[PDB]
RNA sequence: AGGACCGAACCGACUAAUGUUGAAAAAUUAGCGGAUGACUUGUGGCUGGGGGUGAAAGGCCAAUCAAACCGGGAGAUAGCU
RNA sequence: GCUCGCCGGAAGACCAAGGGUUCCUGUCCAACGUUAAUCGGGGCAGGGUGAGUCGACCCCUAAGGCGAGGCCGAAAGGCGUAGUCGAUGGGAAACAGGUUAAUAUUCCUGUACUUGGUGUUACUGCGAAGGGGGGACGGAGAAGGCUAUGUUGGCCGGGCGACGGUUGUCCCGGUUUAAGCGUGUAGGCUGGUUUUCCAGGCAAAUCCGGAAAAUCAAGGCUGAGGCGUGAUGACGAGGCACUACGGUGCUGAAGCAACAAAUGCCCUGCUUCCAGGAAAAGCCUCUAAGCAUCAGGUAACAUCAAAUCGUACCCCAAACCGACACAGGUGGUCAGGUAGAGAAUACCAAGGCGCUUGAGAGAACUCGGGUGAAGGAACUAGGCAAAAUGGUGCCGUAACUUCGGGAGAAGGCACGCUGAUAUGUAGGUGAGGUCCCUCGCGGAUGGAGCUGAAAUCAGUCGAAGAUACCAGCUGGCUGCAACUGUUUAUUAAAAACACAGCACUGUGCAAACACGAAAGUGGACGUAUACGGUGUGACGCCUGCCCGGUGCCGGAAGGUUAAU
């Protein structure tokens, strides 16, 4: 059992998008922006808990960041790393 | 058998095969065979140290037993095969308690023969016995310098040596360059001389066939600049000098061998 | 025509990397040199 | 813009490319 | 069968023209040689500078070689401009 | 949007390496883009890469690297044992269909599969850092069996023709279907089985190997493809409807056969040759100490787990290496039609492009080409360059020769189309049908249907029938080098180097020699029929005289002669 102090800190925020609303409403899936660190059953077991909610599978995957120049500056945005969710059916969240 | 081939092309115009049909048209015993990676004439510091080594065809090794310390038992001769390690034909054998082993072939030995080492060995060609053992004026191979180290003496394709006497700890050998040898008289021999004699009688036809054996061509040295070779240079072809090495040395004729250890074991030279 | 620079990460490395120069002494001399002045790449390795 | 390599080493020289046009008359 | 033959891929580079502040710091076009062999090619590895390697042209060793490159002795010396 | 043109063994598609967001959408046009730009691989913002089966990681090792101790060395450090790294190679498993602006063998639907776990039940010799087997391997060649795929017919749907004709021997399109599971085929290899014994495999062994004896000829291993299932499915031309004209929803016919056929598969095969063709683990098996009724073992079942990283995009290129949006270079995979020997070449399909300045004019001159009166090398250093020859089949072919060649010598004839032989032949394929059977993926017979050269004869057209592209100029004398090869990357491809061969000479093994202050290593896991050096350079006839000089070898009586 993972501990929830770790389970608190491994989900960073929803990622809202097309591709999010079209899994959300077609595979009742949620997609998450998580920590990079974080393992499957680390969020399977973070949703399950912290959402109260039954966890079908995970696919995660890595977010390169991009490289932006700020004025003529350039520099480099964070590596985020992204959880493709599948709830079961009947299963609802937010 | 050598075989003169017709020329159907240059390179088949002089070429002449030795054919032997007795050898073994199969894969080599497994358990006798070890990798023998090449090396290109190179050592632990990668530089070449011998010239003109490199390429050729891949070569498995095959095991020979040259110790020969299989004594008393029997042992009959199963195959002839080929060795691609050495210019003579190996014959694998099989013991009575089950082991199989290579050894060199000898001339006459052919499939079904038996052989036996140890002492009381009987004196045919094939058995190995110590020369103290041995009748003096046979011709033996496969001969050990110092006991149990393993046959060092004649083990090239066609040869052989004599013995010519003996005197207590020691026989006198003559070996095939001409060199009177003494040698400890417990010292194991194989009798007979050693099996493929016509190797010499081949010819290759191309330079090709020397790149399968691994022979990188020879350049010679007044073909060179004189950064490269004593002899390099001329406006022209021009030698006036001695001819040496490439570090200088004379070739024709200077004597190289500086051992004080052996010379005690050397009757007389080679000539 | 074929030119000099033909790359490969795993050769870049291996003859010119961090732990290619920390395994000899002189490599490390090239290391301390590269700190003395300030780069900021101190070898090739990202 | 950032618009440097103009006349640094002139390689443009450096290249040094064949002379000597085909005239060693003047031997 | 063949370091066999003709001939594409592939490897090479015999001739001519163009081009020569080029399309290109050696190429294009039309022809040309080898093309189952001493072939060619991918990846990785090894050999280090008076040293390597070299089917040997003083050839090649990062567009640099009758002794690489970088840093240092070093502001070498220069009866020379 | 309609036409035109180009590639099409690529100028199409998929990747690796490499790059690293160039991907998609919105917006902007200052700069960049060799022009403008509303456009963009440009600026700005947002979005986008989903894996138990792909790959990496991981297990295994090669060359090689590092290297506890160790040996060696002024120091640094060098080599290297046990080991440990190191792929480019070995090792478990997933396919089809659908979908996004952008991902998919990753998501969804369907159908599978693998390896580990724990726990149940039955059964009960388990056990390795060790032994054995296997993994496990070359080149070339020959067919045979297939498939990918293609063509034609049938079938279904649609059409009846902008200009003569076209309800037909007419036109267009489609006719697809996987992994898996079952079957074990063409075909390849192999003698099986039982018992006894045994100086071998470091000890042991029931294993391997080897001796015996008896019995049975018929069992086993491997094995493409096919067939069945998967699949009453999916897909599917089209329709039916809405329609932001982009699309979305619904429905959905036929979905067969023959022939040809690979460079792919059986094939890691078979035959044959000499130059004699990785390793280790996984896997199978054997026992050792040990464990003694416990552990563990396999068999079924249930359940759980299969993490992490990569996945966008270019990838013969405007994104890589070339300073450029550079006519260069870059490894693997796929390989449609017609003609053709062909992956050449010509025209096309799928698909992708028209190469980021145009518009005129139609001078000299230059570039790349076309044709040319008469002559035909008179040009020129020189037939440089051009032009010409060019295919298949048959006839025929000299000197010389190492008897192989020369030789495709040279030179010449035929070549289209139509009809007949024969409404399409020989040949190939092979059905129905019938018979037999140790019964099946069987064996005969049988010839339907399909496919289909080549030849002769007759006729006919044109100036011309290898009609285009493609595609040898030939011969004579002679120098050099035997040949094939190699070489001055970037002015020299040659008579230069190499070569097989020959000779001399050194070398007896801790070999000579070479790299190394040394240890060591190569030579070589080789042993004088071997290795090194030197010169010559196939083959044929040959290789003559000189040892005075310079070298080298041998000598050791005398002279001279160092340190001491
Ligand atoms: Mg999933
Ligand atoms: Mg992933
Ligand atoms: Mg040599
Ligand atoms: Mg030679
Ligand atoms: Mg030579
Ligand atoms: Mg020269
Ligand atoms: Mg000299
Ligand atoms: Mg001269
Ligand atoms: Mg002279
Ligand atoms: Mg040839
Ligand atoms: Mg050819
Ligand atoms: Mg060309
Ligand atoms: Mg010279
Ligand atoms: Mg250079
Ligand atoms: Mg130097
Ligand atoms: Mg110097
Ligand atoms: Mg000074
Ligand atoms: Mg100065
Ligand atoms: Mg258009
Ligand atoms: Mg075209
Ligand atoms: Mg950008
Ligand atoms: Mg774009
Ligand atoms: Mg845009
Ligand atoms: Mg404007
Ligand atoms: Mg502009
Ligand atoms: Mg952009
Ligand atoms: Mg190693
Ligand atoms: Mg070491
Ligand atoms: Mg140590
Ligand atoms: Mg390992
Ligand atoms: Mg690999
Ligand atoms: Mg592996
Ligand atoms: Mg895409
Ligand atoms: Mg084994
Ligand atoms: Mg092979
Ligand atoms: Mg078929
Ligand atoms: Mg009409
Ligand atoms: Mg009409
Ligand atoms: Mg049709
Ligand atoms: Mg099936
Ligand atoms: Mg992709
Ligand atoms: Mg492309
Ligand atoms: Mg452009
Ligand atoms: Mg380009
Ligand atoms: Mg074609
Ligand atoms: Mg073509
Ligand atoms: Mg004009
Ligand atoms: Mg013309
Ligand atoms: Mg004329
Ligand atoms: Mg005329
Ligand atoms: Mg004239
Ligand atoms: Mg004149
Ligand atoms: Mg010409
Ligand atoms: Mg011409
Ligand atoms: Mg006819
Ligand atoms: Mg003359
Ligand atoms: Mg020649
Ligand atoms: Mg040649
Ligand atoms: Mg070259
Ligand atoms: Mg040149
Ligand atoms: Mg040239
Ligand atoms: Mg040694
Ligand atoms: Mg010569
Ligand atoms: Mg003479
Ligand atoms: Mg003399
Ligand atoms: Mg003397
Ligand atoms: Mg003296």
């Amino acid at each position: 059992m993972i501990r929830e102090e770790r389970l608190l800190k491994v989900l960073r925020a929803p990622h809202v998008s097309e591709k999010a609303s079209t899994a959300m409403e077609k595979s009742n899936t949620i997609v998450l922006k998580v920590a990079k660190d974080a393992t499957k059953a680390e969020i399977k077991a973070a949703v399950q808990k912290l959402f109260e909610v039954e966890v079908e599978v995970v696919n995660t995957l890595v977010v390169k960041g991009k490289v932006k120049r700020h004025g003529q500056r350039i520099g480099r945005r964070s590596d985020w790393k992204k959880a493709y969710v599948t709830l079961k059916e009947g299963q609802n969240l937010d | 058998a050598v075989v003169k081939c017709k020329p159907t092309s240059p390179g088949r115009r002089h070429v002449v095969k030795v054919v032997n049909p007795e050898l073994h048209k199969g894969k080599p015993f497994a358990p006798l065979l070890e990798k023998n990676s090449k090396s290109g004439g190179r050592n632990n510091n990668g530089r070449i140290t011998t010239r003109h080594i490199g390429g050729g065809h891949k070569q498995a090794y095959r095991i020979v037993d040259f110790k020969r310390n299989k004594d008393g038992i029997p042992a009959v001769v199963e195959r002839l095969e080929y060795d691609p390690n050495r210019s003579a034909n190996i014959a694998l054998v099989l013991y009575k308690d089950g082991e199989r082993r290579y050894i060199l072939a000898p001339k006459g030995l052919k499939a079904g023969d038996q052989i036996q080492s140890g002492v009381d060995a009987a004196i045919k060609p094939g058995n190995t016995l110590p020369m103290r053992n041995i009748p003096v004026g046979s011709t033996v191979h496969n001969v050990e310098m110092k006991p149990g180290k393993g046959g060092q003496l004649a083990r090239s394709a066609g040869t052989y040596v004599q013995i010519v006497a003996r005197d207590g700890a020691y026989v006198t050998l003559r070996l095939r360059s001409g060199e009177m040898r003494k040698v400890e008289a417990d010292c194991r021999a194989t009798l007979g001389e050693v099996g493929n004699a016509e190797h010499m009688l081949r010819v290759l036809g191309k330079a090709g066939a020397a790149r399968w054996r691994g022979v990188r061509p020879t350049v010679r040295g007044t073909a060179m600049n004189p950064v490269d070779h004593p002899h390099g240079g001329g406006e022209g072809r021009n030698f006036g000098k001695h001819p040496v090495t490439p570090w200088g040395v004379q070739t024709k004729g200077k004597k190289t061998r500086s051992n004080k250890r052996t010379d005690k074991f050397i009757v007389r030279r080679r000539s | 025509m074929k030119r000099t620079f033909q790359p490969s990460v795993l050769k870049r490395n291996r003859s010119h990397g961090f732990r290619a120069r920390m395994a000899t002494k002189n490599g490390r001399q090239v290391l301390a040199r590269r700190r003395a002045k300030g780069r900021a790449r101190l070898t090739v390795s990202k | 813009m950032s618009g440097k390599m103009t006349g640094i080493v002139k390689w443009f020289n450096a290249d040094k490319g064949f002379g000597f046009i085909t005239p060693d008359d003047g031997s």
